[PDB]
């Protein structure tokens, strides 16, 4: 098992692919999607 | 308006001498982005132990910029 | 009031409106990190 | 403000007490995407 070994790298890549899917879902939560703020919260009560 | 106090009453301003050759000294100092020289936070929000890409006013990497150096006035003996 | 203070509701899921920023997050005391 | 002019400063040192003065370098600011590295302190020590 080493960086040179292709088979060991494939095992690491499979774990990385699972990690990438989790990271993307969390990143989408971070995205405003054009909202003024990530959470409406304050504008619901303090504003109209 | 705010008061800056009395303006100087001197009849004549001090004489100024400009010599190009004396000020012709080159010491280039390019901006180092890796050293984070001249860096201002774009949104003024701190981040801890993380790396991100952000858009803000920033100096060009490896920019020598404009160098201005102040110099002592001509003086003879102990009198400026 | 007491509810607004972070120390009173530490360890509890809470809605934060600090500085016009709104979110639902638990507040837990920890070591200082980032620029004060 | 569209224009700035540096003000030259001359120090009236006596000839015996003349001293070297640090040069100051002026760099223009333009909006640029910058990779930013943040430490535990949160100050930026590294960037690209």
């Amino acid at each position: 098992f080493t960086t040179t070994n292709e088979a060991f790298q494939k095992v690491q890549d499979a774990v990385n692919n699972n990690a990438q899917a989790l990271s993307k879902l969390a990143s989408e939560l971070s995205n405003t999607f054009g909202a003024i703020s990530a959470s409406i919260g304050d504008i619901i009560q303090r504003l109209d | 308006y705010v008061d800056v106090g009395p303006d100087s009453v001197k009849s004549a301003c001090i004489e100024v001498d400009i010599q190009q050759t004396f000020f012709d000294k080159t010491w280039p100092r390019p901006i180092d982005v890796s050293k984070a020289d001249g860096i201002i936070y774009p949104q003024g929000r701190t981040y801890s132990n993380i790396t991100i890409t952000y858009q803000g006013l920033f100096p060009y990497q490896g920019d020598h910029g404009d160098m201005y150096v102040y110099s002592a006035g001509h003086a003879t003996g102990t009198t400026p | 009031a007491n509810d607004t203070k972070i120390a009173s509701q530490l360890g509890n899921c809470v809605e934060y409106s600090l500085y016009g920023v709104s979110g639902r997050g638990v507040f837990q005391n920890c070591t200082a990190v980032g620029v004060r | 403000i569209k224009y700035y002019s540096i003000i030259p400063h001359s120090i009236r040192s006596i000839q015996s007490d003349r001293k070297a003065w640090a040069a100051f370098y002026v760099y223009k600011l333009q909006p640029l995407t910058f990779l930013l590295d943040f430490s535990v302190d949160g100050y930026i020590r590294r960037a690209i």
